[PDB]
């Protein structure tokens, strides 16, 4: 009943991990402006 | 022999009320009296601001 919800929210967790790691390893190189998750797809708008 | 200080982490995201409550808690928890101290002057300033 909640396949899409589970996949998207798992994607949300994975996204939070990648943002945390990239912020830790390189401070200030990449700043995230927007994040979206749908199904198995993710999208980030950032400033380089 | 051990003195506390504040930790800064940009990646952490917390509700603003946590700092405001911790400001009250720190005054009742620690000692900065005239004989010994538990915290650095900077942490005392941060707690006062909170």
């Amino acid at each position: 009943n909640s396949t899409l919800i589970a996949n998207s929210m798992h994607n949300m967790a994975i996204g939070t991990l990648m943002q945390r790691e990239v912020g830790r390893e390189q401070p200030g190189v990449l700043t995230f402006l927007s994040e979206q998750y749908v199904g198995d797809d993710t999208l980030f708008y950032t400033k380089l | 022999q051990i003195i506390l200080d504040l930790k800064i982490d940009p990646g952490e995201r917390m509700d603003p009320a946590v700092r405001m409550v911790a400001g009250v808690v720190g005054h009742l928890l620690f000692t900065a009296g005239g004989r010994f101290t538990n915290l650095t002057q900077n942490m005392a300033r941060q707690l006062d601001i909170a």
